[PDB]
């Protein structure tokens, strides 16, 4: 064999990326015989050769890319060189663009097949379905195919743009909310899209000291891993009353151990069974979700619904791992959503104003303080912001909060306050 | 006319399956059939079952066109992906659902699975969410595609059915930048280095900014050197976090040798039961063993299984070390505590500890 | 000849009472009578009362002698103080317990006091450790022993008498150098300034040590200005510890009118139930009002009495918090949370809330 | 009135401190007149005359002071001066005397009558039972006066040296342990006395980069509140199975309500009650000591004894405050307790030889790493040092834990080893 290291992952029952790649070759290699227009033919064979010296290598065979784009637009497209151009030269280049995909991951079969008729004539054949950030990923093209393909996506009967990369407003992206699941507390993939569209220009043409992330999540499960992948994580959560159909609940008294399974688990113990009728304690609920996820035929999210906004999750790099934290606790989400906008615009401008380069919004908000942060976004201190006050005394007092007094004075007639 | 330009994704309404979309927003319940296998019933009285396959998320054209035709054939070609890159089709005739699973399986091989049933308390292992490695990244320190289908390759029977007792993900970050929710895991694999960078002058004085190049090194590990306008590392300071290379191709810290991975566990995102958690460092470093990562694999069996077989029904890796404390959760898992084990990350303030991280909070 | 020095304290074991002496280190249990007195019963046999009263800390030598003359007649030439400041007295005589009350406030005007009853679970409320003060301290920022009189004073009766549901302290410091337990009390008066200092240039030339000042302020506002050779301020970067006025007498930071103290809560020592934890703020200032403090007195018992009343049997206030929560921790004390109460002390590593503060793990 | 203010203070039924100083000068200026040898009887007058202006100006008259001493000691003495020095001439010198403390604060009644006649004789007739570190607190006397003191303390029938302050070792202290507690895992008197001598240089001579406390716990009850106000605290704790007499435990649930008061509240569920046995679960028991406080008639500590040592507990200057955490999970404690004393030297010399200018210990191990500490100790890392391990993965290693590489090679090159 030529890949005897790779062959060895095509043993085993889990579905092999190697195969998936070995039948892309197949394939656009054979394209290419029948006289189809397919621009990189033998781009993924030079792929795995690549990737089966970096096997027996135990090292990477990229090296730092130059800049590339598309025409009109600033970031969407990752450059990538290969340090093996020479021996390998199919991938001397193999660039990514990544392409915006519809809110919550759904497609009709028409559209999939337009996206791999343009990236079939255009690119390598290999794509990842999807990039963490939500993204479908078009993995391996050279810099001169980058135009003629964003311009062949943007004419096709369903058309598709490129998303974020960079120092931008990246690709949104949501839970399948309301198309699919009865917890969600707003609309998910409208708010998703709404935002996508709102802010072409801030997503393609970075501007900014850094990247920010906003990922929209239906209700507190979380199932886009908003508050850990995202710097402006929107939460569904509600304020009033969990509906109870108090039959349903008997309906599973009858063969699940409530007590355990549910009752003891709560959080704060707001649930109380009895054999006969079961109540939440609202006013102890902290909307945790776990009773709805165990009885989802008798249990549901209140009525007065909204969202929880937490700010500043991010990866480790520069000052440590963050899973956000509240920053609103409570705004309405309905169209055209212009309370988030405004919250939005307001940070944007701040951290435009006052970041450092690569500084990202949870790190400008730990550098200039949450009252600042409050400040510019019009909202006041709010307990639920904090887990516990302060540990320590050592408080900054508004000039405005202090007695008149001949100390303030002299403060004056130094300068300095 | 000019080419076209900020137009954005296809509005996704129009790529809904008409059931779904007539019922958007109306939904009375869900209910899990069998692994794989999720029946959703809306107000108006329509069923449907969603059907969930385990990919390489890597996926050829030809293998996107393949799903199209199966689409066409059994879900009236509409089909979704999840947030772990398991792939999605909706099937209103319920007498068709084994046809379908059995013709996924024949002509992709990818498997009926990765759901789970909080009902019953049943849960199964998803998909691995995970990035480039060597396929694509600069700055791996370790693969993410082999070391993904090595470690579901031991973990298969897993994914096909509902055999573990609460939710465990496993999540996979090539290098010390994440890419993914991987610091919030039950179980995260993250490549690290072990050695320091070694500045390469001449790359540094043609390509590299040299302010930002120090301002990105957390622990002040890097000076100017103004004399020979290039950066020095002091090498007591750095730990081999590799955040300058990211900056500066001048400084590659990269040894075959010495790369290996960190296992973390005990992450959480959802809020049911349990505030979420950033995960935690168990096992400091195994090596790269190419294509089937011996090592690694066999204490990432470890770890699962010493909690599967102790994790009583709902409670998580960090809800059982929330039980049992982290003196018997390394002896029960047979693994050691080290020095490395102790934070030492400096930067990181203790006030964020004190923010509530969570959306849960008492109105 | 020269003096007689590096003698150390007189050997304890030689200031012990015949009976304690006899019985040290063996004792079979221990017994709380009624408020302020203790029976200890030893394997021997022979029993003790060990009887406690307040002291106001500060004594004059004369309220010395005094002492040990009742202490001759009552506890055979013995006595002792305790961690708070209260003096122990040793009747083994079990009819001249309750002549000796009268008989010592009858002379000092101690009351009898300071006990708990973990066994019953009724308590009362100790000591009030604090610090100097005006008295003699050179950097407070209010009066430690004139609080403490006011606040014991309007407090008096849980002192005399077992009315709490849970161990309480109170304690204090006159400035944010926190001497004392006052990092880590239930509840904690914390002497603040609300003003930056202003600098006398012409006091820093001919004292001060301008590179140690700068290295002693926390959030780095110090800077050497090198003309004029003096120290200048960054009025945005100062939270007014005073800790440059500690280093350097040419930066008052004193504004009579602005300084005051902040009120903490929920710190605990003891491992009993759930582990130790530090102080937090609930109330950013209260003014200076010599000679009575009605501000402070009047927040501080507000804050007590609503933990009072909620209480459970050993549900300390920190345990009281764990249990409501605090969105209804302010509600029932009727304080707001206002913006100086999110952390934002920069310098310490969030590793420290990692670290094991306790004495509680397995073997 | 010659004092307005302070005379509010006198009413009241806590023992008022306002009286004190009264009947401090009025007696002192008494004995004065009768011929008696008292050097100070004026300074008790100065110190309310002082306070009354202090009362109604809202603001301390005490200033920066010079460093004063006695001779062949570096530290005992607080140096004080007050801005009022011409205004009232008796509190232009108002020095404090540290005075160590018997172990306990246990005393005799000639022990006590023997201070008080030394101090009436050289200052002010006022002090303080106790300082907070512990030591007899003489307060104000004068320069002069401060010599012929120290050596009549020496002289005295029982006598006393001076405790510490500075960057010294400060007066160790200790709670009550065996005089009087059943709880006593060690003997605490003996090892704060036997601490006191050994080191009497230490505490006398600062040398130190900054100040260093110890403080003697009976058992993890904590009441020196070692935890918080030493840097190095000695908590006892034992290895076996608490200790439980079962006819005493039914004594007990006749009338306690075990189930509640002390079932329900274990942090680890290691205790249960059925009704005619109470059963202790030692591994799962983290020796919180709330059992053994609700039922001292039926419930003892273990018979292996020894304690566990806590590390860098102190005040918030400069880098927080701080509840020390687990250096030493367990240590034997037997006379003359040289495993400690290994440690404690250990400590300094390092301390002593790295630390920077007022570093307390806690904040040098912040600064160089747990590791260095562990290796200075010459111990183990150990899960008990811990609330959890590190949540990211920047780790140093050790040069030999490293596998010999081409890459390990051209570091040794370079000399970057
Ligand atoms: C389909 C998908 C959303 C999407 O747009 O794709 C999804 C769909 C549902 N999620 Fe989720 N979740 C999905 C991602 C997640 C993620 C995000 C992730 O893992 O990266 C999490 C947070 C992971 C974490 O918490 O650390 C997530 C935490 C949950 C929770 C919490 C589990 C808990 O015990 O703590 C529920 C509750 C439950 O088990 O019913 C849940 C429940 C559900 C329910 C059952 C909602 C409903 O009422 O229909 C959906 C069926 C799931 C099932 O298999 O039982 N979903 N869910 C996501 C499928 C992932 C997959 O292929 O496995
Ligand atoms: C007299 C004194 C010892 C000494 O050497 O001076 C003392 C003596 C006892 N303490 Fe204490 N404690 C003494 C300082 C403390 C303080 C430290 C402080 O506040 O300065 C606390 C730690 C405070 C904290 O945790 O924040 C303390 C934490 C305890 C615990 C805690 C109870 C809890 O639920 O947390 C026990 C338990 C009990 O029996 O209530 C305790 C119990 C005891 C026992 C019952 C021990 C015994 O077996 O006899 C002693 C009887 C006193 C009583 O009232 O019940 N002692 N004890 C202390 C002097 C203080 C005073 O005058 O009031
Ligand atoms: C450009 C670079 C490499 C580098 O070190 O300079 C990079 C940078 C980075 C680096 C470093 C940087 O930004 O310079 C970090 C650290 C940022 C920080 O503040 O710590 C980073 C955190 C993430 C994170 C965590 C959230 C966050 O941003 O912190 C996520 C998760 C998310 O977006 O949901 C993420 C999602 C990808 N990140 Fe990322 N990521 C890269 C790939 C990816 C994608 C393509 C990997 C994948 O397999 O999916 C993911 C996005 C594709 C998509 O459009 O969907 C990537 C190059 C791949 C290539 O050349 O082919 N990266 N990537
Ligand atoms: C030297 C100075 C202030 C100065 O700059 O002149 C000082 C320094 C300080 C300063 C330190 C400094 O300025 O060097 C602070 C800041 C400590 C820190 O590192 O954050 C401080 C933490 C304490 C602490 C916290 C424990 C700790 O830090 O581990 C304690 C508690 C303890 O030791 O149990 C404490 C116990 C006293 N501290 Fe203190 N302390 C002073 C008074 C006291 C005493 C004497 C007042 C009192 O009687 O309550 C306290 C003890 C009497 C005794 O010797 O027994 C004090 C002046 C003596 C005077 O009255 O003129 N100080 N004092
Ligand atoms: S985040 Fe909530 S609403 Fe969204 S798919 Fe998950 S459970 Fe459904
Ligand atoms: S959502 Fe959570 S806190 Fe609310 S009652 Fe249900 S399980 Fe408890
Ligand atoms: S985790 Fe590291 S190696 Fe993997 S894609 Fe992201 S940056 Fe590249
Ligand atoms: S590898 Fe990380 S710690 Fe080391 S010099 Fe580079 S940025 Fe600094
Ligand atoms: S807390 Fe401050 S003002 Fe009070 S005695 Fe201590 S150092 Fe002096
Ligand atoms: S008062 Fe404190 S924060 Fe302000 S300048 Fe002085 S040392 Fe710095
Ligand atoms: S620490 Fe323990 S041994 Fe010492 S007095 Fe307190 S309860 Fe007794
Ligand atoms: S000492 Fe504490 S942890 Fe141990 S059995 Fe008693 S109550 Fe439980």
């Amino acid at each position: 064999s030529e890949t005897p290291l790779l062959d060895e992952l095509e043993k085993g029952p889990w579905p092999s990326f190697v195969k998936e790649i070995k039948k892309t070759a197949e394939l656009m290699e054979k394209a290419a015989a029948e006289g189809k227009d397919v621009k990189m033919p033998k781009g993924a064979r030079g792929l795995l050769k690549q990737l089966e010296i970096s096997y027996k290598d135990k090292k990477t065979h990229w090296k730092h890319g130059g800049i590339v784009s598309v025409v009109g637009y600033g970031g969407g497209v990752i450059g990538r060189y290969s340090d093996l151009g020479e021996q390998i030269p199919e991938v001397e280049h193999f660039h990514t663009m990544r392409i915006n995909q519809p809110s919550g991951w759904f497609y009709s079969t028409k559209a999939l097949r337009g996206l791999c008729d343009v990236w079939e004539k255009w690119g390598s054949g290999l794509t990842n379905f999807h990039g963490s950030t939500g993204d479908i990923i078009f993995l391996g093209t050279r810099s001169e195919y980058l135009q003629p393909c964003f311009e062949d996506l943007g004419n096709l009967e369903i058309p598709f743009d490129i998303g974020g990369s960079g120092s931008d407003l990246r690709t949104p992206s949501a839970c399948m909310g309301p198309a699919l699941c009865e917890f969600a507390c707003y609309d998910t993939l409208e708010l998703c899209y709404d935002l996508t569209m709102t802010y072409q220009d801030e997503l393609h043409r970075p501007m900014w000291p850094y990247k920010f992330k906003i990922k929209c999540a239906g209700c507190p499960n979380d199932c886009v891993a908003s508050k850990a992948r995202s710097d402006f994580a929107i939460i569904g959560t509600w304020k009033d009353d969990i509906k109870v159909d108090q039959e349903a609940v008997k309906e599973y008294a009858s063969w699940m151990d409530i007590e355990n399974e549910v009752v003891k688990l709560c959080p704060t113990g707001a649930i109380k069974w009895d054999g006969k009728e079961l109540t939440i304690d609202n006013r102890e609920c902290v909307r945790c979700m776990h009773c709805i996820n165990k009885m989802p035929k008798a249990l549901k999210p209140g009525d007065e619904r909204g969202a929880t906004i937490l700010i500043g999750g991010k990866a480790p790099f520069v000052e440590g791992a963050v899973i956000g934290w509240v920053a609103v606790p409570f705004v309405e989400v309905e169209k055209p959503y212009d309370e988030i906008k405004e919250i939005l615009e307001a940070i944007w401008d701040w951290w435009d104003e006052e970041g450092k380069f690569r500084e990202r919004i949870g790190e400008l908000i730990w550098r200039k303080g949450m009252r600042e942060f409050l400040k510019v976004i019009g909202r006041e201190a709010d307990v639920r912001m904090v887990k516990a006050p302060r540990n320590n005394p050592f408080m900054f007092f508004e000039k405005d909060e202090l007695k008149p007094s001949a100390y303030t004075e002299e403060l004056k007639k130094r300068g300095m306050w | 006319e000019g080419v076209k330009t900020d137009f954005g994704p296809p509005y996704f309404r129009d790529l809904l399956h008409p059931v779904i979309a007539k019922n958007y927003g109306k939904w009375k319940y869900h209910e899990v059939v069998k692994p794989g296998v999720i029946k959703r019933v809306a107000e108006s009285g329509d069923v449907i079952y969603v059907v969930r396959f385990g990919t390489p998320r890597l996926l050829s054209i030809y293998t996107v066109r393949e799903l199209c035709d199966i689409a066409d054939k059994y879900s009236d070609g509409y089909l979704r992906w999840t947030s772990r890159n398991n792939v999605e089709f909706f099937v209103t005739d319920e007498s068709k659902i084994d046809d379908l699973i059995n013709e996924v399986q024949e002509r992709v091989g990818f498997p009926c699975g990765g759901t789970w049933d909080a009902v019953k308390g049943e849960y199964g292992l998803s998909n691995i969410v995970h990035t480039q490695g060597w396929i694509h990244c600069h700055t791996p320190a370790i693969d993410a595609s082999g070391i993904v289908k090595a470690v579901m390759d031991e973990l298969y029977e897993y994914f096909t059915d509902h055999k573990l007792p609460a939710m465990c993900r496993i999540s996979l970050a090539c290098c010390a930048n994440m890419c993914g929710a991987v610091h919030a895991s039950d179980i995260a694999i993250v490549g690290i280095h072990r050695t320091p960078p070694i500045p390469n002058d001449e790359a540094i004085r043609k390509t590299c900014e040299i302010p930002s190049t120090v301002a990105a090194c957390p622990t002040g590990a890097l000076k100017p050197d103004m004399k020979n306008k290039t950066i020095k590392v002091d090498v007591e300071k750095c730990m081999y976090c590799g955040n300058c290379y990211t900056m500066c191709p001048g400084m590659p810290l990269f040894d075959p040798e010495n790369d290996g991975a960190a296992i973390m566990v005990g992450g959480k995102l959802s809020e049911a039961r349990r505030m979420p958690e950033l995960s935690k460092v168990v096992v400091p470093w195994v090596p790269n063993e190419p294509p089937r990562w011996p090592t690694l694999v066999k204490y990432v069996k470890q770890i699962l299984e010493a909690w599967a077989a102790n994790a009583n029904k709902h409670e998580r890796l960090i809800e059982w070390v929330d039980r049992i404390g982290w003196e018997r959760f390394f002896e029960l898992t047979g693994l050691e505590f080290t020095q490395h084990l102790i934070d030492d990350y400096r930067i990181t303030p203790y006030f964020y500890s004190e923010f509530r991280a969570s959306t849960q909070f008492k109105w």
